[PDB]
């Protein structure tokens, strides 16, 4: 169960059928403070992937010599 | 995450075929698999990771 | 009508490799007024080594 | 040693001798090997040892 | 299918809102008569677009004769956007060739709608974690706090999760592929032996 | 012989450029890092009516 502060839930199950089924699920929030919450047997790997844009400075003014 | 040898053999090395230089990156990175594996009571969790 | 001829060519269609062997210049020149043509062979052992 | 190529490309390389019966000396500015694409059966290149 | 006159765009699957793109539009005619096309594009606020041969009226178009245009625009929105072309014919033009008709049928306007991509702007870049929890007959949490916005541009920040179980991604091929007969040398007969 | 056409929509005729490259492919050269794989190549420019 994955829980986060904006009133985001979602929850997943693994079983054995699913063992190698791989559970994608979007995180629409900028701001993350996601919690994982898992009960019962078995081990679950849990990747997190996040991207964004950036590069909107460096223009600056010094000498340079025009 | 993994290993290699020093980045590229420093002295004079190469040409192909791995000569005197088997590569041995995919034995040594399971050699500290095992390694980070092996606890007396059971592993942790950041070893796992 | 005075000085030499010059010419600067490319060895892009030598493909200077293994399977080409060597350099043979048979150079003829047409001497005007009485259409004499003379060759000479020059070269030819070029050491594409 | 290592040494390099003055105006004149020459070496006065000394070596004192108190050693064995027979000695070997080699010289290279490249390694023991064609470096480049050497093994191929369809190559031309090499460099003097 | 076809279309006696048609018109037709050109442009990439995916654009950048920052950078600026062409728009190929071209019009294509097949039927004998020759006729003068008014061919344009609406546009909704989500870009931003400005033609470059817009003063100039189209001359004409004869059979299997085509025009083309273009049309400087940048988007502003993210995601797919619809882009509108109309292009239709004229009557009382004669001045391009000798007659004009310019009687289509009921649709004499081809009015197409198409969508394009386009990516937020800025050098995109990326950030990964993983984690392993194994509840092994009891409960487990952990938490993750995914916090990343300097110099960022706002939507342009995804997150995604995947849970599984990865000991079977290579298990198939290679357990199935190897074991083998032994043969050989001492070294030989253990390459074969001990894998197996 | 050679001969290009191109169909579209309805297969009707397309009016444009066209550049042909007809070639033979594995040449002298070795293949391998600074040789070229490609070998003799023709290159032939249309106006497709
Ligand atoms: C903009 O593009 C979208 C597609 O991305 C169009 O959305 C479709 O609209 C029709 C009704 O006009 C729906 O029946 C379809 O279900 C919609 N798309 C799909 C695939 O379901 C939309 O019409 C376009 N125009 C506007 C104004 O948004
Ligand atoms: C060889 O030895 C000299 C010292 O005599 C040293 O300066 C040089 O760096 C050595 N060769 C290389 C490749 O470093
Ligand atoms: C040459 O080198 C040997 C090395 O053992 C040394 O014994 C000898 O004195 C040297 N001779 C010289 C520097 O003339
Ligand atoms: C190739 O084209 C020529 C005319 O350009 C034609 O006469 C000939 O039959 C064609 N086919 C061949 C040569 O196989």
């Amino acid at each position: 169960t994955i829980q986060s502060s904006g009133t985001f839930s979602s929850k997943f199950q693994v079983d054995n059928n699913n063992r190698l089924l791989l559970q994608q699920v979007s995180l629409p929030e900028l701001p993350g403070e996601y919690s994982m919450k898992v009960t019962g047997e078995g081990c679950v790997y849990l990747q997190t992937s996040l991207k964004y844009n950036i590069l909107p400075e460096k223009e600056e003014f010094p000498f340079a010599l025009g | 995450v993994h290993w290699e040898r020093p980045q590229k053999p420093k002295a004079p090395v190469g040409h192909f075929y791995e000569p005197q230089a088997p590569s041995a990156e995919v034995e040594m990175t399971s050699y500290v698999l095992l390694a980070y594996l092996t606890a007396q009571p059971a592993p942790t969790s950041e070893d796992l990771t | 009508s005075h000085g030499c001829f010059y010419q600067q060519v490319k060895t892009k269609v030598f493909q200077l490799k293994r399977k080409e062997y060597e350099m043979k210049l048979h150079t003829e020149a047409q001497i005007q007024e009485e259409g004499t043509v003379v060759e000479l062979t020059g070269r030819q052992s070029s050491e594409i080594t | 040693s290592n040494a390099t190529t003055d105006e004149h490309g020459l070496v006065q390389f000394s070596i004192n001798t108190t050693n064995v019966m027979g000695t070997s000396l080699t010289v290279r500015v490249n390694y023991k090997d064609r470096s480049p694409c050497y093994g191929y059966q369809w190559v031309s290149e090499e460099h003097e040892e | 299918a076809f279309q006696p006159f048609f018109v037709e765009l050109t442009m990439p699957y995916s654009v950048i809102r920052g950078e600026a793109f062409t728009l190929k539009a071209t019009v294509l005619n097949y039927l004998p008569k020759c006729i003068r096309v008014s061919v344009q594009l609406e546009a909704s606020p989500a870009f931003l677009a400005v033609p470059v041969e817009k003063e100039q009226a189209p001359h004409c178009i004869c059979a299997n004769g085509r025009q083309t245009v273009s049309w400087a625009v940048t988007p502003k929105s993210l995601g797919n956007v619809n882009f509108t072309v109309s292009a239709e014919a004229l009557e009382s033009q004669e001045l391009c060739g000798t007659e004009v008709p310019s009687v289509p049928e009921h649709g004499r306007k081809d009015t197409v709608i198409k969508p394009l991509l386009v990516e937020p702007e800025g050098l995109e870049k990326e950030t990964t974690f993983n984690s392993l929890l194994c509840p092994s007959g009891g409960e487990v949490s952990e938490e993750l706090s995914l916090k990343l916005p300097p110099n960022v541009v706002e939507e342009s920040a995804r997150a995604s999760v995947s849970v599984l179980g990865d000991i079977l991604g290579s298990a198939m091929q290679n357990t199935q592929n190897l074991l083998q007969m032994p043969y050989g040398c001492g070294e030989q007969n253990m390459v074969l032996f001990a894998p197996n | 012989n050679v001969s290009v056409c191109g169909l579209y929509t309805y297969g009707k005729p397309v009016p444009g450029h066209v550049t042909v490259s007809i070639c033979r492919k594995y040449s002298d050269a070795s293949d391998c890092h600074g040789e070229d794989s490609q070998a003799f190549c023709e290159k032939f420019s249309g106006q497709l009516n």
